[PDB]
RNA sequence: GGAGCUGUAAGUAAGCUAUGAUCCAGAGAUUUCCGAAUGGGGGAACCCAAUAUCUUUUAUAGGAUAUUACUUUUCAGUGAAUACAUAGCUGAUUAGAGGUAGACGCAGAGAACUGAAACAUCUUAGUACCUGCAGGAAGAGAAAGAAAAUUCGAUUCCCUGAGUAGCGGCGAGCGAAACGGGAAGAGCCCAAACCAACAAGCUUGUUGGGGUUGUAGGACUCCGAUAUGGUAGUCUGUUAGUAUAGUUGAAGGAUUUGGAAAAUUCCGCUAAAGAGGGUGAAAGCCCCGUAGACGAAAUGCUGACAACACCUAGGAGGAUCCUGAGUACGGCGGAACACGAGAAAUUCCGUCGGAAUCCGCGGGGACCAUCCCGCAAGGCUAAAUACUCCCUAGUGACCGAUAGUGAACCAGUACCGUGAGGGAAAGGUGAAAAGCACCCCGGAAGGGGAGUGAAAUAGAUCCUGAAACCGUGUGCCUACAA
RNA sequence: GGUAGCGGAGAAAUUCCAAACGAACUUGGAGAUAGCUGGUUCUCUCCGAAAUAGCUUUAGGGCUAGCCUCGGAAUUGAGAA
RNA sequence: GGUGUAGUGGUAGGAGAGCGUUCUAAGGGCGUUGAAGGUCGAUCGUGAGGACGGCUGGAGCGCUUAGAAGUGAGAAUGCCGGUAUGAGUAGCGAAAGACAGGUGAGAAUCCUGUCCACCGUAUGACUAAGGUUUCCUGGGGAAGGCUCGUCCGCCCAGGGUUAGUCGGGACCUAAGCCGAGGCCGAUAGGCGUAGGCGAUGGACAACAGGUUGAUAUUCCUGUACCAGUUGUUUUUGUUUGA
RNA sequence: CUUCUAGUGAGAAAACAACUGCCCGUACCGUAAACCGACACAGGUAGUCGAGGAGAGUAUCCUAAGGUGAGCGAGCGAACU
RNA sequence: UGAAAUUUUAGUACCUGUGAAGAUGCAGGUUACCCGCGACAGGACGGAAAGACCCCAUGGAGCUUUACUGUAGUUUGAUAU
């Protein structure tokens, strides 16, 4: 599925709210960013969240 | 059932009262027997079964197993029956004499 | 277990059974086809294959057996663009799929009618529904806690706090927690520092040791002990008990009514058994039972015992090192906390920014100082708790055939609908079929006799047999009345 | 054979979507809600109204008061004619 | 308890006291010498209601005190069942039948015969779907048939569908559908490549006659064709190889 | 299906004789009393054949092959429809 | 052979009047022997359908828009990649 492939962050719902407090629901997404990293060796293209990236620590093959 | 085919019994219950016969046959499902000249039934039979007039047929009815004691075959007398195990071979006791069977 | 048995289910027919049948319990064998269905296909219960062995035929055709899905794990070989490689492909290996119990648990997603006497915040409600994952329970759980009586010492659940404190178009409503009393109780592992080995490329990964924490702990350095205890382990036995068949189990005869005695009457007897059911009416003593005693080849379950297994060290120092980072936390936007952004802590999600590290860090409802309490960002953990499709044994001032399950009866049937789906009606002869032989009218049906039966106006539409409704007979009245 | 209800299809009529379509059918939320209509089963004894005021998104609803009933307390007896 | 005085219509509604139903407890009873229930009666009480007889019935049931309620029906266009009224009424669903003979308990209605009449681009003959035994033979007349019925597409008992060539499969594909991997996506899943499935189309070897009560390009007779196996014979090729 | 080579190849071809060839459907109704309409229902139901005279004709009338006489009737011969 | 709608029980007249104001049923009077059959449709405010017109309910639904509050989309900026 559409899954940060290291964190698990996925896509969940929210509410809308507007200033008169009503409420409906929506849908809030991970930064979810294709990138091609070194999966046990092999490069792969995998779903990736900005925020895991963010400490440089994926590799960026 | 504590009597058996062949046995000899008294009838203590039902318009045959005091009669005696031999078990002619044995139902344990329904707990019921039959007794010979005992229970006598006319039967309005069609002659259907190799009788070549139908005629009107005594037979036997079975009747409940507890309505009969079994006699004592040593004393004649009707009597309860308990079970002790002789010559290591189960087996029924009279218990108003404790003669066998 | 010990005499009948071949279900319902009669009837024949043919048989089995003391060489122990039928029947009851344990274990095992077989178990067509469809169905996750998995060799391929398919309109389920059907069709068509490949490989290898076997089989029929002189031979083809035919038949049987085994293997042949997909993905995941591990391994091996092959092997592109491309050189090495990798990917792919092949094989072997590994464990998943699906169904449930219309219950219980956790999670994702998540209404509306309704209430507010309208309605949008709010309420219904994180409910119904859907989906995922489960386990016999789940979830939670070993304090960055509760507190400030001075203290308590994991979690869960019950009572109480209390309809309180609070939240709330401050409306309608929603609504705690701690303390206190109980049920039950249990605590443990890693990461890191550091050590040894291994391998490559002085560190850096693998392995084993090491170590596990807040009255700070640990490494590390000195000392001394190589014990002491424990466990939530094991298809390890041995043993006991227990579940799944069973055996035994006391004591009544007469008299009256009756078709029939258990009822009546007269004398008895038994009781560790006077629970209950059946028997021709109402039985302590007729039967099945009950009290009580006894019983297991086989297979589970539990408990013990042992074995094996796994954990289990004290003291003194701090010079130095370690103690969970894109984490905690903050801005923005949501959500959970009884708490609807509010003065708003605490918890969580998305996004962006982004720490300290023992002189450290978090919390005590904005925030700061002091004080107190604790040590997050890693994991596991029984019991008390929730539920019952099922199995066993019982209970009921629960129903008694329009009731009680929709279904007492061949019911989720008949029937209805394209389908999802909706969904009935229908119990009672008699003690025993003894279910009316024979005769008479009639083509039969159906009757009248004759019989069975205590009773046939109990004759199978069969207990009782109300009312509506229909008809026969007639005591009185009725054809000048509104 | 395909398109399915928060929809489809429509040479367009709110027209068709299994004999009723301004939003199919079935099951569930669900015993929706109904200030509205209907119904609510034995007897006797004692007493016995109201159809008014006020306010109401209130007017055939409701709340307090007025009028009825049952029990109680008390009084310098306060009521009626 | 007696006397006296006063009072006693009543909807909504308040209060009080009772009747009856089922069940529980206790006590005390009744029942095959007939319980409950049903039915009839000219019976008792102030009321709901309570007795007692006769008959029916055939096995359970009162009474007293207390207790608990699925506790009382006449109305809800209430639900279910039964039966009425309308009423011996509407209707008996497009059209021609007549008679003789037969069968039989029974005939307008069944069979046979004769004449008559109707359809005849059909009301005839084949087939696909659908139905699923309704087909044939022998019985039956309960119910079904809008009458009748001796008869039936009904009931009862037996029996009937024969393929290398026909249609389908072991052949092909269209629309559409499924879909290894794959893409996408809160879950579920959506989409789709390879590859498959899928006729209404393409491809494909047999016809004539006869036979049964019921099958026929299926059985039989005659005469064929298509694919293949074995074998005999005949030719020709064996690795410059058909 | 026909060709082409690539590959494959020690057997091929012809005639003749004998022999082999699986599964499913096959009954019956089918402009209907057997199917869709709750009915033995004046409705609906794809395709093929579908004759003669007159006729353009499958129109029309009467007929052939063939099928059928319609599952309540007997009287009477009023109103009214 | 054999239904149905309807139906509180009916021994079911006329006039004038009365009455919830339009009587087969009430009052006064009048007329009328009992039971049917074939016809007609004035009445039973006849049957069928809890009026669709009208009004009401702090009912429902479909629709409209510069009604209120939201929102899918579309677009613009900041920020991450
Ligand atoms: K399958
Ligand atoms: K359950
Ligand atoms: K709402
Ligand atoms: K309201
Ligand atoms: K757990
Ligand atoms: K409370
Ligand atoms: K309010
Ligand atoms: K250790
Ligand atoms: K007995
Ligand atoms: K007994
Ligand atoms: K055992
Ligand atoms: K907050
Ligand atoms: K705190
Ligand atoms: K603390
Ligand atoms: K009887
Ligand atoms: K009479
Ligand atoms: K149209
Ligand atoms: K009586
Ligand atoms: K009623
Ligand atoms: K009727
Ligand atoms: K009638
Ligand atoms: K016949
Ligand atoms: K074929
Ligand atoms: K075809
Ligand atoms: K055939
Ligand atoms: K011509
Ligand atoms: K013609
Ligand atoms: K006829
Ligand atoms: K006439
Ligand atoms: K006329
Ligand atoms: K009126
Ligand atoms: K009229
Ligand atoms: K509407
Ligand atoms: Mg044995
Ligand atoms: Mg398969
Ligand atoms: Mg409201
Ligand atoms: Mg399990
Ligand atoms: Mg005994
Ligand atoms: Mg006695
Ligand atoms: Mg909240
Ligand atoms: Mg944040
Ligand atoms: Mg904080
Ligand atoms: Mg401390
Ligand atoms: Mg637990
Ligand atoms: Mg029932
Ligand atoms: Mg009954
Ligand atoms: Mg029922
Ligand atoms: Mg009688
Ligand atoms: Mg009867
Ligand atoms: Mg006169
Ligand atoms: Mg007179
Ligand atoms: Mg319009
Ligand atoms: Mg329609
Ligand atoms: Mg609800
Ligand atoms: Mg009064
Ligand atoms: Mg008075
Ligand atoms: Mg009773
Ligand atoms: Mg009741
Ligand atoms: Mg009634
Ligand atoms: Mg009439
Ligand atoms: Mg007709
Ligand atoms: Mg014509
Ligand atoms: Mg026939
Ligand atoms: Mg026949
Ligand atoms: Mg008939
Ligand atoms: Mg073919
Ligand atoms: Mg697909
Ligand atoms: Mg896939
Ligand atoms: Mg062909
Ligand atoms: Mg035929
Ligand atoms: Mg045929
Ligand atoms: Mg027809
Ligand atoms: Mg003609
Ligand atoms: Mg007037
Ligand atoms: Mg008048
Ligand atoms: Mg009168
Ligand atoms: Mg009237
Ligand atoms: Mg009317
Ligand atoms: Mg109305």
């Amino acid at each position: 599925a559409k899954v940060c492939y290291f964190t698990g962050r996925k896509t969940s719902s929210g509410n809308n709210r507007s200033h008169a407090m009503n409420s409906t629901k929506r849908t809030v997404k991970p930064n979810l960013q294709k990138v091609r990293v070194l999966i046990d060796g092999k490069p792969k293209k995998v779903w990736v969240s900005t925020r895991a990236l963010k400490s440089g620590k994926i590799e960026r093959v | 059932m504590f009597v058996k085919k062949g046995d000899k019994v008294k009838v203590i219950t039902g318009k045959d009262k005091n009669k005696e016969g031999v078990v002619l046959a044995a139902f344990p499902k329904q707990d019921k027997v039959i007794v010979e000249g005992v229970n006598v039934v006319k039967k309005h039979q069609k002659p259907n079964q190799a009788a070549p007039q139908g005629g009107i047929l005594e037979v036997e009815a079975p009747i409940h197993v507890s309505n009969v004691m079994v006699i004592d075959p040593s004393n004649g007398e009707a009597t309860k029956v308990a079970f002790k195990e002789v010559d290591g071979k189960k087996v029924r006791v009279s218990k108003k004499t404790g003669e066998v069977l």
